[PDB]
RNA sequence: AGCGGCGAGUACACUGUACUUGCU
RNA sequence: UGCAUACUUUUCCUCCGCCGAAAGGCGUAGGUAAUCUUUAUCAAUAUAUAUCGUGAUGGGGAUAGAUUAUUGCAAUUAUUAAUCUUGAACGAGGAAUGCCUAGUAAGCAUGAUUCAUCAGAUUGUGCUGACUACGUCCCUGCCCUUUGUACACA
């Protein structure tokens, strides 16, 4: 049913020829059999957002979460923490007053950033300010987009 | 008001219906036999 | 070698007069840069008093600015500019090299 | 060649009416993949009818209350149905909507004294009533929409009194019949 | 060679490039096939098998997408291809073909080569509708 | 005096020297009463 | 019930209380009809009939 | 299996488990959903076998969670300014203490407390 | 009980306070409320403890109080008590 | 601001591709 | 601490890296601006999958209590605000009444205005693109002709 005849040539040389939405599942599956980053204990206590004023009711969403940041960390080289805010807002009713967009919390992000940077995925650096991957975490990523490209296409 | 309980064509609509079961029981139900709406197998 | 100004015409004729100089002194020129216009416009309300059916009427100034370089004297470029220029138009100067 | 939803080419299509086919005018010009079509519709008057009876369908699913402008998931829903509708009954679901609205639509009804309908107010009229009766069935009835489309569209197929729009049909018919 | 065409439907604005190669249509960084809606996947597709997949398996058709919503840049993509496709047949690969392959396009749909004008209009006075105004008391 | 560097107490309308309905739009620090009508010698040309 | 077939030869005029109904020339086979239709209507559409020779009235 | 009866309604049998501990008191859903979080029940499960061992260490998480790592912030009613330090303290006697807040803010009996006296809202229902 | 919070020094007496009065007396006091402070300061130390002190002239409404204010009325004659500190006074022209 | 071209690649194809650096 | 005196600019949007769930805070990139916010992209309606499976329910947020921070010399008539607790009506609405013909209805947002702080207000912008006429004078409101007037402040 996800599978669908393509008519054209694909590439498959690397993470954007694959799909976001398998591929944040898969890498935190991954991610929790590895055990490479915590949970941690202290984020499971706040919602995620001021705007959700709920929680995330899924006990995988920090692994959930950190998928999707190095998903748009390859997507454009440059991460900040304001990206990152913007891209996860969120709507929030405000009770009698409109319906508004308010950002996420972005102390999840900044210790997911922080993670990553532990684990050496992520460099920082003053040129190119946003968080960048670095080349041995690029080659990495290809080569596991290609086992889960090919674990899905045979 | 629901009166329906889990204790005793696979569309979760028809299976509540022929069961006499919520839609959750009848996900349930469906995935217990076969082992948000999609197309049909 | 940038210009700008409220009226189109002024700097179509400005800039008219600046490629026919450069061809005139056959020195390297870049072609003439049509920048996007700029507009500034605010909405205020007619009727002074506060009777009557609500009233709203909006202006537009677009600002047109143009773009040039060329590589010649700093002072023959602003004589002719000077010469002709109209106080309208405001002018700024940048060389190049190469 | 094309095929509805890479299926459905419908190379038999029924006399129906005479005129209620060329309403729809389903051909290889309307032939589309998928619904949302978004070409101009308001053009002339046969412009209306030139739309295809599938367009039609997925395009008026949409009104109840806060829901407009949702039309994706009305694209998704009638989908549904249509499967529902081959999995419950195995002919072709797409003959299932001609015949629903060759013989759903009301005929004569009554303004002052009758009148007759055209074919193109016929085919819309007919749409309408499917519309109502669905928006109804999913008015708080547990039912799922594509379950309730399934049901009231076989249901107008084979002029079944758990159909809505065959009900009012009659009921406009009726009323017209006592007029004149 | 080398041939570009260009591509406005909606708000939307698309670039399209057919140059020689294998079969390489790539939309932006990624492949059509994951622009997630099969729906619009079924109106991308629709030029295709207006054409030929093996005409198509020796040419590459890069196409970028910069703003509009969903509907705006698919159908942006389809005219832009569309135009591409034409414009790659009238320069390179053969032009007797050209002739039937826009006799299809055109007895197919008038939308693939060419957009419509529609397009959102200033809002107007009165009230929060554009062709409305504030409800009125007596 | 108590004067502030705030609010419309800082700063008033040039022409009029009154306290209501005075833009800041562009910096344009002036009331909306003679605003419209000096708004064509400043160059504010209506256009819709 | 029934419905029978009916030839728009020609349009006659838009009448009625709002202006919502349409004299057209029928046709099954008697030729000569007289029928009020409701929506709109083109050159060359097939109507349904109910009567055989009920007949409106022409203003 | 069904219908158990506790110091509050919990006839939630179908019902999930977060939603009847959520019923229960702290109706929030953020009370509820971190007593359910420290006594470690899966929300896939409903509500129609819970067990008294779990009743009891949801009384053990709820009697003072101050030694829980639920913070200060997350701790209902922070200061309530005094001698000491308070608590959420669910339902039926939860509310004696907002009672005699009412009559702490009575005895204070300044511009709000005879806005609530009278019968006004604090920032007023505007009737003008 | 009240002891402590007579003697005990600004920073605490914030720190006890709600962040309402920590933001205004960390911005400031100003001359006006200090001139209030000394003068009823005085007032108190002369008056007899037995009797309520008097309010105060030229009202405003817009200064705190603190368990070292206290004794004090307005010139409207709700007593100043430590449950009451964190709220300024108010008391105007509210009569129904 | 864009279309490119090539100067070096990060992994895959095979008789260019997603991402990086500079100029025309 | 306060007064007087000299030194840069702090007196906008802000990116970032950090402290704090957040609110908010510290130090810096950039920009008087198609150059930095930001724009190879800033919102939402969606979207795909999970839980709920129509039970005033978990919907719904009127209501009050406890606070942390900023704005403002000053927020008490708790400005605004993150968090927790609190839990009203509401089963789609009488007589009447308003609006509307294609990127328009409607929904969804969002820019700007006054703004030290406060949009539920107003004025632009875009996304989601609808059902139905393609006419009529029945009401209403105007217009024309004829007509009758003892009205002309009609």
């Amino acid at each position: 049913r996800l599978l669908e005849p393509v008519p054209f040539v694909k590439t498959n040389n690397c993470i954007k020829d694959v799909d976001a939405d398998l591929f944040i599942r898969s890498y935190a599956t991954h991610l929790k059999l590895h055990n490479k980053i915590t949970y941690p204990k202290w984020c499971t206590f706040v919602k995620t957002g001021k705007g959700r004023k709920l929680a995330p009711l899924n006990e995988d969403w920090y692994f959930i979460r950190a998928s999707s940041i190095l998903r748009r960390l390859y997507l454009h080289p440059d991460i900040g923490v304001g990206f990152l805010r913007r891209q996860f807002s969120s709507k929030q009713r405000r009770g009698v007053a409109p319906n508004h967009t308010s950002l996420a919390s972005g102390k999840i992000l900044r210790s997911i950033l922080q993670q990553l940077e532990n684990l050496g995925y992520v460099e920082q650096n003053p040129k190119k300010k946003g968080r960048r991957l670095t080349t041995k975490g690029e080659n990495a990523i290809n080569n596991f987009a290609r086992y889960i490209n090919k674990k899905v296409y045979n | 008001k629901l009166n329906h309980a889990v204790f005793i064509v696979i569309t979760p609509s028809a299976i509540a219906e022929k069961y006499k079961v919520n839609l959750s029981v009848a996900r349930a139900v469906i995935n217990h036999l076969a082992d948000s709406q999609k197309l049909y197998t | 070698i940038a210009l700008t100004s409220k009226n189109l015409r002024a700097i179509e004729k400005v800039c008219s007069d600046i490629m026919k100089g450069a061809k005139e002194k056959n020195l390297n020129v870049s072609g003439p840069v049509r920048l996007p216009v700029k507009t500034l416009r605010i909405t205020t309300r007619k009727s002074p008093c506060g009777e009557g059916t609500n009233t709203w009427d909006r202006f537009e100034l677009r600002i047109y600015k143009r773009l040039i370089d060329l590589y010649s004297q700093c002072e023959v470029v602003t004589q002719m500019t000077s010469i002709n220029i109209d106080p309208v138009v405001e002018v700024e100067v940048i060389i190049t090299d190469s | 060649d094309i095929k509805l939803f890479k299926k459905w080419s419908y190379e038999e299509i029924n006399i129906a009416d005479l005129s209620l086919v060329d309403c729809i005018a389903v051909s290889q010009k309307a032939c589309v993949y998928t619904p949302h079509t978004a070409g101009r519709y308001q053009k002339k008057r046969f412009r209306k009818a030139l739309c295809p009876i599938v367009e039609r369908l997925v395009n008026s699913m949409m009104m109840h209350g806060r829901n407009n402008g949702k039309k994706l998931k009305a694209i998704r829903i009638v989908a549904y149905a249509f499967e529902i509708i081959h999995l419950m009954t195995g002919e072709n679901p797409l003959q299932v909507f001609v015949n629903a609205v060759q013989k759903g639509g009301p005929r004569e009804d009554s303004t002052r004294q009758a009148v007759d309908v055209s074919p193109l107010r016929r085919v819309n009229q007919a749409i309408y009533l499917i519309c109502t009766g669905a928006r109804n069935a999913a008015f708080r009835n547990i039912k799922s929409i594509s379950e309730c489309l399934a049901e009231e569209i076989i249901n107008c197929a084979n002029e079944s009194s758990s159909s809505y729009a065959i009900k009012k049909k009659d009921e406009i018919e009726r009323v017209a019949k006592a007029n004149r | 060679k080398r041939v570009q065409t260009f591509g406005k439907k909606k708000t939307a604005v698309a670039v399209a490039t057919v140059t020689n190669g294998k079969g390489l249509i790539k939309l932006n960084g990624k492949n059509l096939d994951l622009v997630e809606p099969y729906i619009l996947k079924t109106k991308v597709y629709e030029p295709l098998w207006l054409i030929g997949s093996g005409k198509l398996k020796n040419l590459d058709i890069r196409i970028r997408v910069k703003g509009g919503g969903q509907t705006s840049q698919i159908y942006a993509i389809r005219q832009a291809i569309g135009k591409g496709i034409i414009s790659y047949y009238q320069k390179y690969v053969d032009e007797s073909t050209k002739k039937e392959l826009k006799d299809v396009l055109l007895r197919y749909d008038r939308s693939l080569l060419v957009g419509d004008t529609r397009r959102c209009e200033p809002k107007k006075f009165g009230g929060k509708g554009a062709r409305a105004r504030y409800q009125k008391s007596y | 005096v108590h004067p502030k560097k705030y609010g419309q107490g800082s700063r008033q309308c040039r022409v009029c020297s009154n306290k209501h309905a005075i833009i800041r739009k562009y910096n344009i620090n002036i009331c909306r009463q003679c605003f419209r009508e000096r708004a064509d010698i400043i160059g504010f040309k209506k256009y819709r | 019930e029934k419905s029978k077939l009916a030839k728009v030869e020609k349009v006659l005029g838009r009448t009625g209380s709002r202006g919502g109904v349409i004299q057209v020339r029928a046709q099954f086979m008697g030729r000569f009809l007289i029928r009020n239709v409701k929506g709109p209507v083109r050159e060359g559409d097939i109507l349904a009939l109910l009567e055989t020779e009920r007949e409106a009235r022409r203003l | 299996q069904h219908i158990l009866r506790i110091l509050n309604t919990n006839v939630d049998g179908k019902e999930k488990v977060i939603i009847a501990l959520t019923a229960i008191k702290g109706i929030g859903k953020r009370m509820a959903t971190v007593i359910c979080k420290q006594a470690n029940v899966d929300p896939t499960k409903r509500a129609g076998e819970l067990t008294t061992e779990e009743i009891d260490n949801i009384v053990h998480i709820m009697s003072t969670p101050t030694q829980f790592k639920i913070p200060d912030w997350f701790l209902n009613r922070r200061k309530d300014l005094k001698e000491g330090k308070n608590i959420h303290v669910i339902a039926n006697q939860l509310d004696s203490y907002l009672r005699e807040d009412l009559e702490r803010m009575k005895k204070i009996r300044l511009h709000r407390g005879l806005r609530h006296h009278w019968g006004l809202r604090v920032r007023g229902q505007h009737t003008k | 009980d009240l002891d402590k919070l007579l003697d005990l020094s600004q920073d605490e007496l914030i720190k006890l306070f709600k962040a309402r009065q920590r933001r205004k007396f960390q911005r400031g006091i100003s001359k006006k409320a200090k001139s209030l402070l000394k003068k009823i300061r005085k007032s108190k130390k002369n008056c007899e403890p037995g009797e309520k002190p008097n309010p105060v002239p030229t009202h405003l409404r817009n200064m705190t109080i603190i368990p070292e204010m206290v004794g004090s009325i307005v010139a409207t004659n709700v007593e100043i008590k430590p449950e009451m500190i964190g709220y300024y006074l108010g008391e105007f022209s509210i009569t129904y």
